[PDB]
């Protein structure tokens, strides 16, 4: 279970009669969906493991970080509009933009203080990524451990080789979500919780078929 | 562990009589064989041919038909050339089985059909007609059908399946064919599970015929459909 | 994945020790026994002689007391649709009308209800033990012969998981009238009638509600 | 393989003469073949194999979908009393106060809810999509994209000759279909009316209702 060719697929039953020969179940996360045959090549294949992986651990980041100015919002924080879609406004505000409520925080003015310091640090930080550094550097480029695995959980090679399913299947409807805040964000324009409110205020009639006809063409 | 207690074996066959014998062409390979035929229905009947005669009319004398041979009858030659008469007997033991089953399946498929939509509707099923020569309605809902249309509907959709269903030159597989007809593959294998599944066709084909013969003719009496007569036996035996 | 000792118990993956007298053999074995009533190789039998017709008449049960008062909902007239309310209704005037209809089987005599049952279930229980012209020397809790008419049960393989789910089913339908019997002396409602009180609100309509009706003095 | 003028060598080009030579794994012996790779997607021949159903498929929907928009459409103009005749605004047609009568006649279908609607095609897609991959009960080995027997009732792919002819038709209409359902998108994202309604326009004055007349509609502004 989890790894060899026993693992769960894609379709379930229906899915043996066509996975493809190129995955086998030596990587964390086959389920067997590659049916578009764009991994067929395997050292693209090893490039597209790495894509993934990253792209999960930024919606994990992401989709926490989305709700978490709105949940606060309904247990009596004070922000000035924390909305995820248009928060990043808030820096043309009078005061700055405060952390949480206080002028004693933070209180940035000058975005290109903050940008051009972003993309120094950022810099140098994702170059250390796939080069290596001052963190180590003949590690794996997924996986490096160590100064990235402070708490010892990285061993236990039957443990550790079961972590990273758990890794990438709360990193995969992460990003699975992060799809959602954008088009419910789009279509509806108010932050996931208030349509979050509104769907549990009247399912039947509040929910997406309700925006199905807002983009018709009018010409 | 076992005890015989509380009934009897019998060492039998359970005839309709509980002492009778068995008439001699039934035989027990039958589901349905309770050992009950008056009258000799299927009985081998055999027969005589006679020559035909002389029309002749350039002739002196243009006699009679005589008796030819005494020939045996041969039932359950289901030949395919025919089409329209394609066994080789009226009287023949295998053509009457097919005969029970297709009265039987087509009865028991109306008795529930005769309640279940009174118990909706309230119609019962003798004023099923003028009720919807009006308007084409079920459970409620109307159909967009003139009563012409479905008739024409009727005809040539149930005409193909009596027409396939004589397609069939096998005289058991007549009866039970199986295949698609069979998606759960019950009695298709597992001959004595099989069997008795047979005889629970047949018992649900013989008490639904005489179940319809009973709506029809206390309905040819009372004018009441099959629920409507069953509540004013009701009416008057309770409060009576 | 359900016999011998790579089986799931009743703690789960933090069972530790199950006893010692089940093996991963017989069905519904979760290895709970935590106070020990069936170390006896004998008793453990009659045990389970005596949990399945439990389940087995506790399954058929539900659909007794969920079942009709469902059915009232959605337009049959009920005597009474209320499962513990339905005794009652031989002793009114109208009678037992099965289904709320009057032309049905319209009982009146309630001593000549139980008069004939006594002999059927005295003769259909002693068949159970023994004999009976359905299957005379047969297994006393699995025996096919016509109680199973569709061949569900033909393969030895298949035939043991059967047996779980007879039993998952049955107690967990065991555990609904422990249920049923206490939210009927709670509430004085039918079951379903708890469960469309709470989809109103279930922060109200909690059995903390009732937390008080035992209140001595 | 036969001289069949489709498959081979001497196989027509999508530039005509000006092709030259096709790519060095487009050898002409796959349906529509005329070397258009230009991009090199397709040359992994584990990943080739995988744009053929991929192709395939797309094909089979937009074929019932060129003619799916337009036939409803079509009788619409001539008396048909639809709620919506247009392909783009008939998926509207649920939430009116009728339901989504079809044919516009009342005593049909009569759907009204959209999550009914919805429920059962889930639940009836998977299935058939689960049977395309494998299994069913129509076949239960055979080809992923040919499988013949009860989807071919009529017969009319037996001989390989013949088969081998279809087969380029059927990607061809195929292609002609996909081509033009990409039509109807951008013709109603521009336009913003029915396509035929478009084309009742442009045999009104061909000059002027030509696209050039919709050129400056998205100027930044
Ligand atoms: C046995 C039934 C079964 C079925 C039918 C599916 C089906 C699916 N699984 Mg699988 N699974 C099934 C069993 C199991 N899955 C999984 C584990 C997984 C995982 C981890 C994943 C899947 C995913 C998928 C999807 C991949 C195929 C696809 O991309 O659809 C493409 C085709 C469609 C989506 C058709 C569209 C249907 C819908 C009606 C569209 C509605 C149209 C709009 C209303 C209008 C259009 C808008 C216009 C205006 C732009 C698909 C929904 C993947 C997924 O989640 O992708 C999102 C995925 O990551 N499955 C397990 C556990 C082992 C299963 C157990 O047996
Ligand atoms: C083939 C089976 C068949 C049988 C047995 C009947 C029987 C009947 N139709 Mg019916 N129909 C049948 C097929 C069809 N009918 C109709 C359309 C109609 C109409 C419009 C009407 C009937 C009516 C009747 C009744 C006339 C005699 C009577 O007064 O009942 C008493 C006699 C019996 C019950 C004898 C039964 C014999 C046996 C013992 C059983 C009778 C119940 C009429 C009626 O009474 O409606 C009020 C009527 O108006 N039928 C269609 C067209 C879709 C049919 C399709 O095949
Ligand atoms: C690892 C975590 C784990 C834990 C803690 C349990 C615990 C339990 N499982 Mg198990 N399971 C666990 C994993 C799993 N179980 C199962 C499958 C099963 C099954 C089929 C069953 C159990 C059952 C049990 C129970 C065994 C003893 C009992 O009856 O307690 C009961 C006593 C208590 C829980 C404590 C007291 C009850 C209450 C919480 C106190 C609250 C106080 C009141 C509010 C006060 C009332 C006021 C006044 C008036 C009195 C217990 C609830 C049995 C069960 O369901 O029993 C009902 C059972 O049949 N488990 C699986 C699937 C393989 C597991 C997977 O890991
Ligand atoms: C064997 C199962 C059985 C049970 C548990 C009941 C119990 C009930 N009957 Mg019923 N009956 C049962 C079968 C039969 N009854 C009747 C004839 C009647 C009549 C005429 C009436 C009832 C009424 C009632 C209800 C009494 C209200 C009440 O108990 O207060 C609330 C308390 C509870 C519901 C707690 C019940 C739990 C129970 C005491 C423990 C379960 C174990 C039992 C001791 C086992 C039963 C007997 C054993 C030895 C087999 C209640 C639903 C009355 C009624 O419905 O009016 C409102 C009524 O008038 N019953 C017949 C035909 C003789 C039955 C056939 O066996
Ligand atoms: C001869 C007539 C005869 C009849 C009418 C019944 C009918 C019954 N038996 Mg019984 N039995 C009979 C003889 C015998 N039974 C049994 C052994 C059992 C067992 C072990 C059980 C029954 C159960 C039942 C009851 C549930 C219905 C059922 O089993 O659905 C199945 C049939 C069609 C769906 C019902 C009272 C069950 C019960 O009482 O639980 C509620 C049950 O567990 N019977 C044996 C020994 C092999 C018999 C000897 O012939
Ligand atoms: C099969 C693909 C499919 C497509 C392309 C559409 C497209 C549409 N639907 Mg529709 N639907 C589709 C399936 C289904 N719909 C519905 C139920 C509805 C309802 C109730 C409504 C619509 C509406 C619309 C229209 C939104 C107006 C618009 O987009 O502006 C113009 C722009 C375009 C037409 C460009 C669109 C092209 C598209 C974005 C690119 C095509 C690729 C898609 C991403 C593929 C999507 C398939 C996925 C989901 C597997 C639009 C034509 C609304 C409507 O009726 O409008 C008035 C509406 O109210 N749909 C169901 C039943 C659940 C479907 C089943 O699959
Ligand atoms: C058992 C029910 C079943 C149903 C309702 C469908 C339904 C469908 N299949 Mg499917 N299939 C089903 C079983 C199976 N299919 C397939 C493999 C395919 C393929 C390869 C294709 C379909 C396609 C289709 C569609 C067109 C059918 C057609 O060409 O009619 C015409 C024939 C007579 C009227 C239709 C949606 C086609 C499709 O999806 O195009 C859009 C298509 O290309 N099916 C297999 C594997 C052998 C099946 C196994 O049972
Ligand atoms: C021998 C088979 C048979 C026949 C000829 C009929 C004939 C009829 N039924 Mg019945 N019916 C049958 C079996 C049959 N039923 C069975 C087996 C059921 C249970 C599933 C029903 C349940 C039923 C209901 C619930 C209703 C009918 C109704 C009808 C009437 C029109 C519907 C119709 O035929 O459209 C074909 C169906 C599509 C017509 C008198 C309707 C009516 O108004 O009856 C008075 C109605 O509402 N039928
Ligand atoms: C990819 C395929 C496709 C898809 C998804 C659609 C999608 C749609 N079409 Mg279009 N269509 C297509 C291809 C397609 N079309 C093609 C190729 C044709 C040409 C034949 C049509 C012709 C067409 C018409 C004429 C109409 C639609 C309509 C519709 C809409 C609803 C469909 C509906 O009501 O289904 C329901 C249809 C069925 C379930 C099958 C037909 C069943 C009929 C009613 C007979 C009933 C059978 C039987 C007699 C009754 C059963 C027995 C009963 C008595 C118990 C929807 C937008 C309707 C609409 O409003 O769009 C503007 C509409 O009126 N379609
Ligand atoms: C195992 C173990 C282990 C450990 O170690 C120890 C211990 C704990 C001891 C144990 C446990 C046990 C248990 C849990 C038990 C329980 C049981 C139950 C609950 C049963 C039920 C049981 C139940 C039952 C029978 C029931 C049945 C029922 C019935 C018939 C009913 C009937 C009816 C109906 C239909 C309805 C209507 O209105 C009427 C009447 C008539 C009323």
């Amino acid at each position: 279970e989890w790894y060899g060719p026993d693992r769960p697929k894609f379709l379930g039953p229906f899915s043996e009669g066509d996975t493809p020969a190129y995955l086998t179940g030596e990587f964390p996360g086959d389920y067997g969906w590659d049916t578009a045959g764009l991994s067929a090549d395997p050292e693209t294949f090893k490039r597209y493991r790495e894509l993934e992986l990253i792209h999960a651990r930024w919606a994990m980041l992401g989709a926490l970080g989305c709700i978490t100015p709105e949940l606060l919002a309904k247990n009596g924080i004070p922000f000035g509009e924390a909305v995820w879609f248009k928060a990043g406004a808030q820096i043309f505000a009078e005061g700055g933009l405060n952390y949480l409520g206080n002028e004693n925080l933070i209180h940035a003015q000058s975005i290109i203080a903050t940008l051009a310091f972003q993309v120094v640090v950022m810099g140098l930080a994702e170059a250390y990524r796939a080069n290596g550094g001052p963190l180590g550097e003949g590690l794996d480029p997924l996986h490096p451990g160590g100064a990235f695995d402070p708490l010892g959980l990285a061993d236990d090679p039957d443990t550790f080789a079961e972590l990273k399913v758990k890794e990438i299947k709360n990193g995969r409807l992460a990003m699975f979500s992060m799809f959602g805040f954008f088009v419910q964000a789009i279509v509806t324009g108010k932050g996931p919780i208030q349509n979050l409110d509104d769907h549990l205020a009247n399912p039947t009639a509040v929910n997406a078929f309700a925006y199905a006809t807002k983009f018709t063409p009018s010409a | 562990r076992s005890g015989g207690v509380g009934y009897r074996k019998y060492q039998g066959d359970a005839l309709w009589l509980p002492n009778t014998t068995r008439p001699e062409w039934l035989d027990g390979s039958l589901p349905g064989d309770r050992g009950f035929d008056p009258l000799g229905l299927s009985k081998p009947s055999e027969f005589v041919v006679i020559g035909v005669d002389e029309n002749d009319q350039n002739a002196a004398k243009n006699n009679k038909g005589s008796v030819e041979a005494i020939v045996q009858a041969t039932p359950d030659e289901v030949s395919s050339e025919n089409r329209l008469a394609p066994y080789s007997e009226v009287f023949g033991l295998a053509r009457f089985r097919e005969c029970e089953l297709i009265h039987g399946r087509w009865a028991m498929l109306a008795c529930l059909g005769a309640l279940v939509a009174e118990a909706t509707t309230g119609v019962s099923w003798v004023e099923a007609g003028k009720v919807e020569l009006d308007g084409a309605s079920y459970a409620g809902l109307s159909l967009p059908f003139s009563i012409t249309q479905l008739i024409w509907i009727e005809v040539i959709l149930v005409g193909g399946a009596e027409f396939y269903r004589n397609s069939e030159t096998n005289p058991e597989k007549r009866c039970y064919p199986g295949g698609v007809f069979d998606p759960l593959k019950l009695a298709s294998e597992d001959e004595e599970r099989a069997f008795r599944l047979k005889t629970a066709e047949i018992k649900h084909a013989r008490l639904a015929m005489v179940s319809f013969f009973g709506y029809g003719v206390q309905a040819l009496s009372t004018g009441e459909g099959a629920l409507g007569s069953l509540a004013k036996f009701a009416d008057g035996l309770n409060n009576g | 994945f359900w016999y011998g000792p790579e089986r799931p118990l009743f703690l789960g993956a933090f069972t530790g020790e199950p006893p010692s007298y089940l093996t991963g053999e017989f069905p519904g074995d979760y290895g709970w026994d935590t106070a020990g009533l069936s170390a006896d190789p004998e008793t453990f039998k009659r045990y389970r002689e005596l949990e399945l017709i439990h389940a087995r008449w506790a399954m058929l049960g539900a659909l007794g007391c969920i079942f009709p008062e469902l059915l009232g909902s959605y337009g049959v007239p009920f005597g009474e649709a209320v499962w513990f309310k339905a005794g009652a209704q031989i002793f009114q005037e109208g009678g037992l009308d099965y289904l709320g209809n009057p032309n049905l089987v319209h009982a009146q005599s309630i001593l000549a209800i139980l008069g004939t049952q006594v002999l059927l279930m005295g003769a259909i229980e002693g068949y159970r033990v023994n004999g009976g012209p359905l299957g005379e020397g047969l297994d006393k809790l699995y025996p096919g012969g016509s109680f199973d008419p569709l061949g569900l049960a033909d393969d030895p393989d298949t035939f043991a998981e059967l047996k779980v789910k007879e039993i998952k089913n049955g107690r967990l339908a065991m555990f609904s009238m422990f249920g049923f019997f206490v939210q009927a002396i709670v509430t004085g409602k039918g079951p379903l009638q708890n469960l469309s009180d709470h989809l109103a609100n279930p922060g109200t309509n909690n059995a903390f509600a009732y937390a008080t009706k035992f209140t001595p003095q």
